[PDB]
RNA sequence: AUCGAGAGG
DNA sequence: TCTCTCGCTGAGCCTCTCGAT
DNA sequence: TCAGCGAGAGA
């Protein structure tokens, strides 16, 4: 996969709620991940390796 | 038709899995013992003529044990 | 067939003899997995 | 020597006494010579000497000095071997504890103290063990028991836990480690190298490590260090103990030289490559070979062919011994070398040798039993074994460079088993059901059909015979040909006299092949078995019914003959397959074209705003399905009728002599999907998960395809692919699961004597009775009251095996549903007895006393999904998608009956269905019940129930892309809790004459909007509500997700008129990987997360409906006994097997549903030393029951309990079985602190140990050794 | 004996 | 009394070749 | 990685 930013989701299978959670990451060709994601609350989460 | 087949054989036991008389006793008494096969031999190996002998109806659990007995007695 | 080390050779010289009779024992597994689970501080054993 | 396994915790003096040499101090290995170094991890006084008869300091090397100590090292002399045995410990400074008892598991640390895992955790790791241990030194158990008893869950696990310390006598400081044990030095060997450097296993590092920081411990604190720095490396050392054993549960795994984690004591005993599932359930044995087969059509059904260089290397030993008996040889060393250098003599007592004993041939995949066979073995020149061709099809072995392995049995009575219940003779009937397995196929059925088959005006046609002789000379002379309709004059031997042959004569109207073909049948069988053409169906009867009539014997000839005479008329047939074979029609273009049509029309629908998606892509699946079902019955008729031969000069019409019709009407190989799609649509294509529309592929395998729609169809090789490679390993898991929890259940009794049982009726599926009454209790034992339709008359008496005779007789009469005694209903003991069982199925007569039945039935259901996964791609992926039924037409003429129903009648006057559970059953006229159907919700039933309906009549008609809501009465409908934007999204087409209300599903719903619920609500005109006829509520419904509406506010509605309508999942491709995760749901039983509701008491009945939904199988269970959950179980795994097509008898599901539930609840203690409720074995309150019952004191109440294979196999009496299951670590930790007991009752704790069996021919022995205690 | 990579059934 | 984050368990069988530690 | 299950979290 190439590095840069994708937006991606969980397709409804992470909760029984069945609400999709999407989120989005930062692949860099060399260095640390970084990740934003959400949580059935609606809050953001911010993910670093 | 022995050889290929023991359904005659099973039918005079009963039970399949009473192949235990077949072989701990008769067959291991002609192979390491004296003692001397019933019916001819026909060039057969071991364990092929104790199923033909109770294919016809010689041996069984009591005969065996009846001649143990035997043997028991001086 | 394996992992006894007393079957082994007594089949074998009773095969060579013309006896086929086998005198099993217990195989080396069992030995070696009472052995290393005693090593790892549970007390297993054989009672009798 | 033993009978038992007593497993407990270590105490530190037992751990000092196994020691037999001093200490562990230096952590040294070896290289300071090549004799090992004192005192180290492989040391001399410690762990005994090097080499065999002589010590390290070479004072002696004499085995009569043997039993005397060392004066330069003091290491006493002793073979090697006790290298293997010894042992030693180190002595820690400081007290470490064991990381299996506060980790891995609910904490038992954490059980005995009130506080929870974290404070524990950060007291070990100084965020000491020496407190830890000086407060499970400070309580005492009884004190503590007495008060948690009077406060009275956790206290119950706490008290339970609190007296099992008790009992077993485990102080509760043995738990932290004071002393540790070692390996011996072999069992962890420092292997040599070609190299000058040495291999060193993973152990051995982490014991040196350990040692490292222990001796660092023990001089830091005799130079009185600070308390800052002391403590430090304290945690060091647990950290260096946790890593010695079970490392990587307190994270970051100490990785070696590469970046791989090492591996410790505790991976030794698990996983695949554990002690149990690599060197004791499996191993590696001598006497054996591997080599690839071929064919060799020549043997005998009991015969196998095998080379003589694998024979001459086989069954070297026997020629030794017979070697030196002959006297050609003096020692075993000359005979060798007489072996080697292969003389004729050796070749000629190799051939002596081989005569009669057999070779057990098993293939690499063992799915059932038959995958291991015995047979007589014949030397051949080559190198590749030859098997017989007949025997394939039981072991699912091509010739595709397929290999097999052999092994020799070596004693008399494994030579005795071989021959006995391993030969290949004895396997005619699998076990699995009562077919057989031996079946003509392929070239077979090619040669038979076609010697069976006839022709308009062939040559020598019309003419009479003597008899078979005479038509076999005709055909060999050329006088005539094998298709000419001739009378034959054939003599026929009959049985029905009581123990007797009778014979008959007759000339009847037959062809000259059928005349041959008669020739090799034995005698005592109609004609009418012969005089049609013989496809495999036909074949597979005949031998079935050989079987049955005649023998065994008689079947094995017969079956010999029929492969003969097949290859050798198959040969003479020269039928090929060519290009000019396949035909294709014409109406494929003009149907394709109207499907084309209909897709547009939909495509143009859907453009409007007026359908959703879901839908569309259901319709148009529906419609290519339709359209590929046509376009193959079109071809296929085509290819069968279309022959036309003039018969003195006059056309007339005939079934076709074209090759590739030939081999589809014959089933040797192929079926309808391979010749439509070479002659008609490919079809639709499945992606790995579900269906693809994309086009439909109108071009054959004839007509080559595009590019386009090859890159198409790759989607489904892929699918099928994928399918097999990653699905393999499910069914493999379904299949252990199974053999592991059903592994001890033996017959054990002949009669328990009960009487009651389940009740059989024939299943059938909409007018097709998959199973008749015949099969569903043919060799089943009867219960009670079979006594045929006459009052106070029996028809049968009771306790009676049902034979085929006994069956006829019951189809005679047609009785409808018996009551037949099963294995679960059985009041036996630590088994089944032999009647309840029944008939086995492999043998043909009652079921004998010692056979395993459950690992029999374990492989009968594991089989079938595995080898239906491999067969995957055989099809090519195409999407095995049959269209939805829009409406029902009863088959034959008969009463209408509806069973279950509450219904209501619209304007039409039409019964619109109301109920979730409707079933239509068609009901003759003389009262038997034909067929049955099921009906959904909203139906509609043109005719009106009692009144008799003729054939080919529509009786319901519904759409099943959508699931409607009926309106229960009259009234004005009235919005409910619909918001825009939080509850239910509102838009307005441009133009396309409908605007509609979209639901919102509650996963996009906000957070606001989840406390109010949408509903639609009918009221009356003046604004009141409704009022329902006999109803304290008024009418509302909840409108689920994903619903549409159409209607609007304040609009009158009639009777049993749709308001809403919630679209339907797709959910295609149904198949084999699609079901087999329904089987495991269900044998794991699984919550439905949307249980339904049961009246618990009766007041309404019990057992009845309140909501409708999924049943749980707990909840049936406890409402209506173990009965109704196995036929629930059991139904609905048929049920999910069935349409595969594959055939599985119910006693074995029978039989793993009886093995799931073994636990119980007390509700009442009674009398007995049971406490409250308590999960106990059955068995144990059931002989406790009787013996109160026997001293006239009272008894216990309980209830059963329902597990998963999983947990049921994993809570057992017996610890070895669940230990080498799975999750080894907590089986045995809890087996340590409970300080349980083996008895060695089941299968794999003799396997284990290496014992007889508690099964077939170790029964005997077994009973003995009982008998004698 | 491991690890890695292929290959066959 | 109960609906939710976080952790640990498991994931088919047999065979052949090479290199590198 | 997906798929379940038991103990622990607040609400
Ligand atoms: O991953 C695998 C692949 C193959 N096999 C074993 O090989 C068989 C499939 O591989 P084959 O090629 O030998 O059988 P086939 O007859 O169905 O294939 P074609 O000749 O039509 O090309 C399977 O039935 C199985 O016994 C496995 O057990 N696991
Ligand atoms: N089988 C084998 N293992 C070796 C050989 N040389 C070293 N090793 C093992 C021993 C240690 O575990 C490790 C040392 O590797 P080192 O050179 O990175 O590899 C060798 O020639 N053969
Ligand atoms: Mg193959
Ligand atoms: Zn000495
Ligand atoms: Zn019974």
């Amino acid at each position: 996969r190439s590095p840069g930013v994708f937006f991606d989701s969980d397709k409804g299978k992470t909760h029984s709620s069945g609400k999709v959670l999407y989120n989005a990451r930062i692949i860099p060709y060399r260095g640390s991940w970084l990740d934003f994601e959400f949580d059935p609350k609606d809050n953001l989460f911010v993910r670093i390796d | 038709m022995a050889r290929v087949t023991v359904q005659d054989a099973v039918e005079k036991i009963g039970n399949r899995f009473d192949l235990v008389l077949v072989a701990a006793r008769r067959a291991r008494q002609m192979q390491v013992g004296g003692k001397d096969p019933l019916v001819p031999e026909e060039n057969d190996k071991t364990t092929v003529i104790a199923l033909r002998e109770i294919e016809e109806g010689l041996i069984n659990n009591q005969i065996l044990d009846v001649r143990e007995r035997q043997e028991q007695q001086e | 067939k394996s992992d006894d080390v007393n079957g082994r050779t007594k089949m074998y010289k009773n095969i060579v003899d013309g006896n086929h009779q086998m005198e099993p024992g217990m195989p080396e597994s069992f030995n070696v997995l009472l052995k290393e689970i005693r090593s790892l501080g549970i007390n297993i054993e054989l009672e009798d | 020597e033993f009978d038992a396994i007593k497993i407990a915790l270590a105490s530190p003096d037992m751990i000092r006494s196994w020691s037999f040499g001093e200490v562990k101090k230096p952590e040294t290995i070896n290289y300071r010579t090549f004799k090992p170094e004192r005192d180290g991890l492989f040391c001399a006084r410690i762990f005994g000497p090097v080499k065999d008869y002589e010590c390290l300091c070479g004072k002696y090397k004499r085995l009569k000095h043997r039993g005397v100590i060392c004066e330069k090292c003091g290491v006493e002399v002793t073979q090697t071997k006790v290298r293997r045995e010894r042992m030693g410990h180190i002595e820690l400074a400081s007290p470490t504890a064991h990381i299996w008892f506060l980790k891995s598991l609910p904490s038992r640390i954490g059980l005995l103290l009130d506080m929870p895992l974290r404070d524990i955790e950060r007291v070990l790791y100084f965020e000491g063990a020496e407190a830890i241990q000086a407060l499970l030194k400070s309580m005492d158990l009884e004190q503590e028991c007495e008060q948690l008893r009077e406060e009275l869950k956790k206290l119950t696990k706490r008290i339970k836990l609190l007296e099992a310390f008790v009992q077993s006598g485990n102080k509760p400081e043995w738990m932290i480690l004071t002393v540790l044990p070692v390996l011996p030095p072999d069992l962890r060997p420092l292997v040599p190298l070609d190299g000058g450097r040495f291999a060193t296993s993973d152990l051995n590092d982490l014991y040196r490590r350990v040692i490292n920081r222990n001796n660092r411990l023990k001089r830091l604190l005799d130079l009185a260090a600070p308390d800052i720095i002391v403590r430090n490396e304290k945690r060091m050392l647990q950290e260096a103990v946790d890593a010695l054993l079970d490392n990587g549960r307190r994270g970051r795994a100490i990785t070696g030289s590469n970046k791989r984690p090492l591996k410790s004591l505790a991976d030794m005993i698990k996983g695949k490559q554990g002690r149990f599932r690599q060197n004791l359930l499996g191993k590696r044995v001598d006497y054996s070979g591997r080599s690839v087969i071929t064919v060799g059509p020549y043997l005998r059904l009991h015969q196998c062919g095998l080379p003589k260089k694998m024979a001459l290397e086989l069954f070297k030993p026997f020629i030794y011994g017979k070697l030196e008996l002959r006297g050609l040889a003096t020692t075993i060393k000359a005979a060798k070398k007489m072996v080697e250098r292969e003389e004729a003599v050796v070749w000629d007592i190799l051939d002596e040798v081989i005569r009669e004993h057999p070779v057990l041939l098993n293939r690499a995949p063992t799915l059932h039993r038959l995958g291991i066979q015995a047979f007589e073995p014949v030397l051949i020149e080559g190198k590749a074994i030859q098997l017989h061709p007949l025997v394939c099809a039981a072991y699912n072995a091509d010739f595709d460079g397929d290999q097999m392995a052999v092994h020799v049995p070596l004693t008399l009575e494994a030579q005795l088993e071989a021959r006995a219940l391993m030969m290949s003779t004895n396997n005619i009937l699998s076990p699995a059901n009562g077919e057989p397995i031996i079946v003509p196929s392929q070239d077979v059925v090619l040669g038979l059909y076609y010697m069976t088959r006839d022709c308009v005006n062939a040559k020598g046609e019309g003419m009479v015979l003597t008899g078979p002789k005479e038509a076999e000379r005709l055909y060999r002379s050329g006088l005539a040909s094998l298709h000419a309709r001739v009378k034959v004059r054939i003599t026929e031997y009959e049985k029905d006299a009581n123990g007797e042959l009778v014979a008959k004569t007759s000339l009847k109207d037959t062809t000259v092949g059928r005349a041959i073909l008669w020739m090799i049948v034995p005698k005592g069988l109609p004609y009418s078995i012969v005089n049609q053409a013989l496809g495999k169906k036909a074949i597979s009867k005949m031998l079935n019914t050989c079987y049955r009539i005649l023998g065994l014997k008689p079947t094995v000839i017969f079956a010999d003959q029929i492969m003969y005479t097949g290859f050798a008329y198959a040969a003479r047939s020269g039928a090929s397959v060519g290009i000019d074979d396949m035909v294709i029609p014409e109406k494929k273009h003009e149907i394709i074209s109207e499907a084309e049509a209909e897709v547009a029309e939909i495509q143009e629908q859907f453009q409007s705003g007026l359908v959703t998606a879901g839908e569309r892509y259901n319709k148009v699946i529906d419609i290519w399905a339709a359209a590929n079902d046509r376009v193959s019955k079109a071809m296929m008729d085509n290819l069968q009728t279309e022959t036309v031969i003039n018969r003195d000069g006059q056309e007339e019409k005939q079934v076709s002599f074209n090759s590739i019709y030939m081999m589809a009407d014959s089933g040797a190989r192929g079926s309808a999907a391979q010749i439509r799609q070479l002659a008609g649509m490919r079809g639709l294509m499945a992606k790995p998960d579900g269906s693809i529309i994309e086009t439909p592929i109108t071009a054959n395998f004839r007509e080559g395809l595009n590019v386009l729609q090859y890159f198409i169809s790759t989607h489904g090789a892929r699918k099928g692919l994928a399918d097999t490679a990653l699905k393999t390993a499910n069914s493999g898991y379904l299949t252990r699961r199974l053999v592991d929890v059903a592994q001890d259940l033996v017959v054990t009794e002949d009669d328990c004597g009960t009487h009651e049982g389940i009740m059989m009726t024939p299943v059938i599926e909409g007018g097709d009775v998959k199973e008749p009454l015949r099969d569903r209790v043919l060799g089943r034992v009867t219960a009670e009251d079979v006594l045929k339709p006459g009052t106070a008359d029996i028809l049968v008496p009771r306790n009676t095996l049902l034979h085929e005779q006994w069956c006829d007789l019951l189809e005679e009469n047609s009785v409808d549903a018996v009551k037949v005694r099963s294995v679960v209903s059985c009041d036996t003991d630590f088994g089944v007895c032999a009647h309840c069982y029944g008939r086995d199925l492999a043998r043909g007569h009652i079921i004998n006393k010692g056979e395993a039945i459950g690992v029999i039935a374990a492989q009968s259901i594991g089989e079938p999904g595995t080898q239906l996964t491999m067969r995957t791609f055989h099809i090519g992926g195409a999407a095995s998608r049959a269209a939805a039924e829009s409406s029902i037409q009863v088959k034959n003429k008969g009463s209408i009956k509806l069973s279950n129903v509450k219904s209501v009648v619209n304007s039409s006057g039409k019964l619109v269905i109301t109920s979730r559970n409707t079933e239509l059953k068609l009901i003759d006229e003389f009262g038997r019940t034909k067929e049955s159907y099921k009906v959904p919700y909203g139906a509609v039933l043109a005719k009106g129930d009692g009144e008799q309906v003729a054939g080919g009549e529509t009786v319901a008609n519904w759409d099943p892309h959508t699931m409607p809501v009926i309106t229960e009465v009259s009234g004005f409908v009235r919005f409910t809790d619909m918001i825009d934007g939080q509850t239910i999204t509102r838009q307005t087409d441009e133009l396309t004459g409908l605007s509609s209300l979209v639901v919102l599903d509650s996963a996009e719903r906000t957070a606001g909007g989840k406390d109010l619920r949408p509903a639609l609500k009918i009221v009356d005109a003046q604004g009141n509500d409704v009022l329902i006829p006999g109803t304290d509520m008024p009418a509302q419904y909840f409108l689920p997700g994903k619903a549409i509406v159409q209607l609007e506010d304040g609009v009158q509605i009639s009777s049993g008129d749709t308001l809403a309508r919630i679209p339907q999942e797709s959910g295609g491709t149904k198949d084999i990987t699609g079901g087999l995760p329904r089987v495991a749901d269900l044998f794991e039983a699984r919550r439905p997360k949307e249980p339904a509701i049961l009246a618990e008491i009766s007041g309404v009945e019990r057992g009845d409906v309140i909501s409708d939904g999924p049943e749980a199988p707990h909840d049936i269970l406890r409402l209506r006994g173990v009965h109704a959950v196995t036929r629930y179980i059991v139904n609905e795994v048929q049920d999910v097997y069935r349409l595969q097509g594959v055939k599985i008898n119910d006693k074995h599901i029978e039989v793993i549903v009886r093995q799931m539930l073994r636990k119980a609840t007390i509700v009442n203690a009674g009398s007995s030393d049971f406490l409250e409720g308590e999960q106990v074995e059955y068995s144990r309150v059931k002989i406790a029951n009787r013996e109160l019952e026997a001293n006239g004191k009272v008894g216990a109440t309980y209830s059963r309990d329902l597990l998963g294979i999983t947990k049921a196999s994993l809570a057992t009496e017996s610890f070895i079985s669940a230990a080498s299951f799975q999750e080894t670590t907590r089986v045995l930790t809890e087996a340590a602190v409970a300080g349980k007991r083996d008895e060695l009752r089941g299968l794999k704790e003799n396997v284990i140990v290496g014992r007889l069996i508690p099964a077939g021919t170790g029964y005997a022995y077994h009973q003995d050794r009982m008998r004698r205690r």
